[PDB]
């Protein structure tokens, strides 16, 4: 009833302090509003529902002539108490308030600050708004996540699982988009508002990490082939493409069918794409063993997720990248050395154990006169593992191929002579 | 003193620090109001530091070198300077701390020589707050106090003199702003440590403080050495004596009687061996150091008497050969030698004392060892040194003393394995 | 996981663990009785030492983690690691007492890095000592098994176990862990203070503290425990605040910021929403924030004039003293007057003028204008005598 009236006019006269002229005559205007609607006046459904059909009529003002923070600001705060129920279509209209259009500096958001100055309560404000408009529209709320990304800390640098989850890299630590982010495909609209608001990303730090964990598999190569014209700009963002991929791959279980073979696949090809563009500008300021540990930890990960020995594409692509990252890096020093030869080792040791991992109980059976491989696509993985191109000084062609022929002599010579003229080897 | 004890609260750590500016440690804080607390002690700490910064360059007593007091501290300087260390770039918390007590102790010390002639009034610097330390203005206190003590005075013939009673001003000033002020102890000062560990000679230092500690019996070394002839078994006793002196390090226990039965079996020790256990059978309290030194020699000998090599964290700058004249030199000192005194201090020294890098700085390779033997033997002032080191050869150099450890561990081998 | 025996690798790593830990120098060093503690309670005997030992193990797993993920990968197989060291091999004998003295060396850092944590102020007494009430055990294990509020870091080296109260002797801790606690309610006052103007800062600080989860686990209690748990920190937060070179100057100030606590939760009205919680824990630092300059004022009299104490003993007992309302800087003020009234000139001449000149900035302060903020007219009354 009409005894919150006192309260809301009493903070936003505090919310008066730090604007200029703009939520005071709010505040003067909406009770002249509802001094308006005072005649005949009914229940408690009444009087919220009028104060809020005379702020959609500003709100229509404010995005149809002129087209506005302060107002969604102090839309929000009068609509804690959850009005827009029946009026949930509202939900596209408070969040057009809140994309900061022509808000491109982060200076801008340091400017625009102090209406909002306290960074807790705002936060929870914007928070519920992201969490509430996330239902069967869902494509705007993204466009509120610079503003909530000014009310909280700076940018993580550490990497993957090291010491943050997706929440703390990502920046939104309330919103449950590990299971939004899996769903039937009917969920590529995001990445067209993304293909649209694409200019936000020089607002913020974490908008390209957040959009990055909002997409789905199917659609994330897009969102790395939109991402090149921001990333030419500020080229240490491939980081952010790899934590970004290293934390979708383990939250997914083993790749069982070709569709999500096909989707890691342009994933690696387009992390190859932004990788070769380049330079080594992308290992900017001494960036390098976070390059370096954040594939090997992808390469560990992504031979943890296949098993059926035919995809073996996608570790070859992410030992192919381990490979542009070791050929396109600068040498220097002893250091680089060290490096270079400790990154090669592990992943020869990552893909050793894959291999002995899914080529189990023996090589080649015949069972019927009829000598075959009981791993039907076993020398295309042998080949494709090998024919990469480490450097000779290191391993990766004597082991690998040390551990082909150890497979290969547990057979009697007799059947190792029967498979070599069976027109499969 | 606020910053700097919140500051070891969060940071007691060696080599940790990861952040490069004091801007990158204000702003690196989740709560607003923490971040607003740390800025304003933080902007005192560099006001009061580009007041002091160059009387501290000269009066203060912690010599700091020039490249700290040279340039104006801001927030884009490096964040160890608001970390109290005592070494290097945090020393400034250090020495302004030092110098703000060393201001207040010495205006007490005056006003108690001239009038109180003692007070026992002296609280710890853990502890101080805005009462204990002298505290005034200049435009509110000291002024107003000048202008009430200056006196005009006119005489008959005609003239005003000014005049100030120097006595009520010193009376003024001593009564309401340096009576009643302790004498800061200099006793909790906020710090780091700065170091992993420190080397065992302290340790030993703190064992002969706390206890009584003599050599070991003649009989006890046979024992010793007859038990772990095994490499295994030297390994675990020395792990094990290596545990008990880190303990008998803060505290003590009876001389006699080793803590075998009254602690190492009912203090659920409950995992060494047998023979390990026999060999400490015939040992006592006062037979730690001994046995530490025994026990290590000991390892150190039995990987020589087996091949393999023998020192290997000692670096190369002590591990060359002796030349021939040298080593004959060597020889006819070995022939009448203590060895078993001798080769077990030296390998004490070599141990303790050298440790691969940056020992240069004070265990020199071009000294003779003799004269470096005989000092590491007197800063303890042990009763070994009383026998046939003074008739070591006094043109041996340090550059040679892990060959000399072996050439003389290689004869006191022979001679026990070719007689016996 | 039964691939290794962890309670027996605990109990072994125990006293490697206790002898990398130094005091300060002067601390009545609790080296031997940290070992006979904790292999007292890393058993399981009770269901107390189950509990004990399920939460350090769970300390051993999580700091354990979080040095792996630092670690490579070729040092993150142990056992091949520890298979191809052929001097560890070489010193241990057999491969099993390898493998086990590579855990042994693991976790003994490990777990002297987490002593040096849960042990100082002497906080694993209270764990330890017969008949310890059972709300001082649930508040150990509470605080204990909490990951983010007590936050353990990691460090044949030295870990000093820091001492906050510099106690007196073996004068250890009667709430678990009083310096985060001291340190958890001082941010918060912070960030209460930042945030509401000093108006509500009282009903802020104490709402704040019913919100979190040390504040809602303590107020799961009932009275008789609370009431405990308060006097018990206000004994606590006077060590970890002041200095007491008695165990009377710590019962006087003890008296007195309970009469401080007493006098501010009488200074409103009627609120009768915030005094739903009056044996609360941030209502110490209210008292002693709204109290400071006369609590440092009269421990400051206790210092210059200690045989003041024994006056006190006598006015107590003329009183029965401390209720409601803040004196015992003004009862001091009084003594310390009648005394320097009684002697005369006794000592010396000028020994009596060297009393009279130490105690006159307390005494001048006692009995000045912005000393007294609101006392009651008793208080005033005996600063009228000490004038």
């Amino acid at each position: 009833x009409x005894x919150x009236x006192x309260x809301x006019x009493x903070x936003x006269x505090x919310x008066x302090x730090x604007x200029x002229x703009x939520x005071x005559x709010x505040x003067x205007x909406x009770x002249x509003x509802x001094x308006x609607x005072x005649x005949x006046x009914x229940x408690x459904x009444x009087x919220x529902x009028x104060x809020x059909x005379x702020x959609x009529x500003x709100x229509x003002x404010x995005x149809x002539x002129x087209x506005k923070l302060t107002l969604g600001l102090s839309i929000l705060f009068m609509v804690e108490a959850a009005e827009f129920t029946v009026p949930k279509k509202d939900l596209d209209s408070l969040c057009y308030l809140l994309i900061p259009s022509a808000g491109s500096p982060e200076a801008l958001h340091s400017d625009l600050s102090p209406v909002l100055r306290i960074r807790q309560r705002w936060r929870i404000y914007l928070t519920n708004l992201c969490l509430r408009c996330i239902d069967e529209r869902c494509d705007r709320w993204l466009g509120i996540l610079p503003l909530l990304h000014t009310c909280m800390q700076k940018s993580p640098p550490k990497k993957n699982s090291k010491s943050q989850p997706e929440d703390t890299w990502a920046g939104l630590e309330g919103i449950s988009f590990s299971e939004f982010r899996d769903k039937a495909p009917t969920r590529s609209q995001p990445l067209q508002f993304m293909q649209s608001k694409m200019a936000l990303l020089r607002v913020d730090e974490y908008l390209f990490r957040s959009w990055l964990s909002v997409v789905p598999l199917e659609s994330l190569s897009s969102y790395l082939e939109n991402s090149i014209d921001y990333l030419s700009d500020v080229p240490v963002r491939v980081l952010d493409c790899l934590q970004g991929i290293s934390y979708r791959l383990p939250g997914l279980r083993k790749i069982s069918n070709q569709n999500m073979k096909k989707d890691v696949e342009n994933v690696f090809k387009m992390l190859m794409h932004l990788v070769d563009i380049y330079q080594h500008r992308i290992f900017g300021e001494n960036l390098l063993q976070i390059y370096l540990t954040e594939c090997l930890t992808l390469h560990e990960t992504v031979c943890n997720i296949t098993a059926n020995h035919q995809f073996f594409e996608i570790p070859a692509l992410s030992a192919e990248l381990i490979c542009k990252l070791l050929e396109l890096s600068p040498p220097g020093e002893k250091s680089y050395e060290d490096l270079v030869t400790s990154t090669l080792q592990e992943a020869l040791a990552t893909t050793r154990n894959w291999l002995r991992s899914l080529f189990k109980s023996r090589m080649l059976s015949i069972s019927s006169a009829y000598v075959r491989l009981t791993y039907s696509e076993e020398m295309a993985v042998w080949r494709r593992l090998v024919e990469i191109g480490f450097p000779e000084k290191h391993g990766w062609k004597g082991s690998l191929l040390g551990d082909m022929e150890g497979r290969l002599k547990q057979e009697p010579p007799r059947l190792q002579i029967s498979f070599f003229c069976s027109s499969q080897c | 003193l606020a910053l700097q004890r919140d500051l070891v609260k969060q940071f007691q750590n060696v080599s940790r620090v990861e952040y490069s500016s004091i801007k990158g440690f204000i702003h690196s804080h989740s709560s607003d109001g923490l971040r607003k607390l740390l800025h304003d002690r933080i902007t005192i700490f560099l006001s009061t530091w580009n007041a002091l910064r160059r009387s501290l360059e000269t009066n203060g007593e912690i010599k700091l070198p020039k490249d700290y007091c040279c340039s104006d501290l801001d927030l884009d300087a490096e964040f160890e300077v608001i970390l109290p260390r005592r070494q290097g770039l945090g020393l400034c918390g250090t020495a302004l701390v030092s110098y703000l007590i060393s201001l207040h102790n010495n205006m007490v010390y005056t006003v108690q020589k001239f009038s109180n002639e003692d007070n026992s009034y002296s609280v710890d610097i853990s502890e101080v707050a805005d009462l204990h330390v002298i505290s005034y203005e200049v435009e509110r206190d000291l002024n107003p106090l000048i202008l009430s003590n200056c006196q005009y005075q006119v005489q008959q013939g005609g003239e005003t003199s000014q005049e100030f009673d120097l006595e009520k001003i010193q009376r003024q000033i001593s009564s309401r702003f340096l009576q009643g002020k302790p004498r800061l102890t200099l006793k909790g000062i906020p710090t780091l440590v700065y170091r992993r560990d420190w080397n065992y000679e302290h340790l030993f230092m703190d064992i002969k403080n706390k206890m009584a500690q003599s050599s070991l019996p003649n009989l006890a070394i046979s024992t010793i050495s007859g038990q772990l002839q095994s490499y295994s078994d030297a390994c675990e006793a020395l792990s094990i004596i290596e545990i008990t002196l880190g303990f008998l390090s803060t505290a003590g226990g009876d001389p006699g009687m080793d803590l075998n039965v009254y602690i190492e079996e009912v203090l659920r020790m409950c995992d060494q061996t047998a023979q390990v256990l026999k060999a400490f059978s015939r040992c006592q309290l006062r037979h730690i150091i001994a046995l530490w030194q025994f026990l290590s020699a000991h390892k150190s000998e039995q990987r020589l008497r087996l091949n393999k090599e023998l020192f290997r964290e000692i670096d190369v700058q002590y591990k060359e050969e002796l030349s021939t004249q040298h080593q004959r030199l060597l020889g006819t000192f070995l022939n009448e030698a203590g060895l078993d005194a001798f080769l077990l201090e030296l390998h004490e020294m070599i141990v303790l004392k050298l440790k691969g890098p940056r020992a240069a700085n004070s265990f020199n390779p071009n000294w003779s060892l003799k004269d470096t033997l005989v000092s590491y033997m007197e800063t303890k002032d042990s009763d070994i040194l009383s026998e046939v080191e003074s008739q070591f050869p006094e043109e041996i150099l340090m550059s040679s003393c892990i060959s000399v450890w072996k050439i003389a561990a290689t004869r006191k081998w022979d001679r026990q394995s070719r007689g016996g | 996981s039964q691939f290794l025996d962890t309670t027996r690798l605990v109990q072994s790593c125990v006293q490697g663990a206790v002898g990398m830990l130094r005091d300060q120098n002067e601390s009545c060093a609790r080296n031997m009785r940290r070992v006979t503690i904790l292999l007292d309670l890393l058993n399981e005997d009770n269901t107390r030492n189950a509990s004990f030992l399920r939460e350090s193990k769970m300390r051993l797993h999580v700091l354990l983690n979080k040095q792996e993920e630092n670690q490579v990968r070729s040092l993150k197989e142990w056992v091949t690691r520890e298979a191809a060291n052929q001097d560890a091999l070489q010193e241990a004998g057999t491969f099993r007492h390898t493998l086990w003295k590579r855990v042994q060396d693991v976790v003994t850092p490990i777990l002297a890095s987490m002593i040096a944590h849960i042990d100082r102020d002497g906080n694993l007494e209270l764990l330890a000592q017969p008949d310890s009430p059972a709300w001082v055990q649930d508040l150990w294990m509470f605080i204990y098994s909490d990951i983010k509020f007590l936050n353990i870091s990691l460090v044949m080296s030295f870990i000093l176990v820091q001492s906050h109260m510099n106690l007196l002797k073996d004068a250890y801790n009667a709430v678990p862990f009083s310096w985060r606690i001291r340190d958890y309610l001082e941010e918060l006052w912070v960030q209460a203070q930042y945030i509401t103007d000093t108006e509500g800062l009282s009903k802020k600080f104490v709402e704040i503290f019913q919100k979190t989860p040390l504040g809602v686990f303590l107020a799961q209690f009932p009275v008789a425990q609370q009431q405990k748990l308060l006097q018990s920190y206000l004994k606590d937060f006077l060590l970890l605040t002041m200095k007491v070179s008695s165990r009377e100057e710590l019962m006087f100030l003890q008296m007195a910021l309970w009469s401080c606590l007493r006098e501010l939760q009488e200074a409103s009205g009627t609120p009768d929403e915030t005094y739903k919680f009056p044996l609360s824990l941030p209502w110490v630092h209210l008292a002693f924030q709204h109290f400071r300059t006369r609590l440092q004022n009269f421990s400051r009299i206790l210092t210059i004039h200690p045989q003041v104490l024994s006056s006190l003993s006598q006015a107590a007992e003329k009183h029965s003293l401390a209720g409601c309302e803040m004196t015992l800087d003004a009862f001091a003020a009084m003594a310390c007057a009648e005394m320097l009234k009684g002697d005369l000139l006794k000592p010396s001449p000028k020994a009596w003028l060297q009393l009279v000149k130490n105690l006159s900035t307390p005494l001048e302060l006692v009995c000045s204008e912005g000393y007294l903020c609101d006392s009651g007219s008793m208080t005033r009354s005996v600063i009228q005598e000490v004038r």
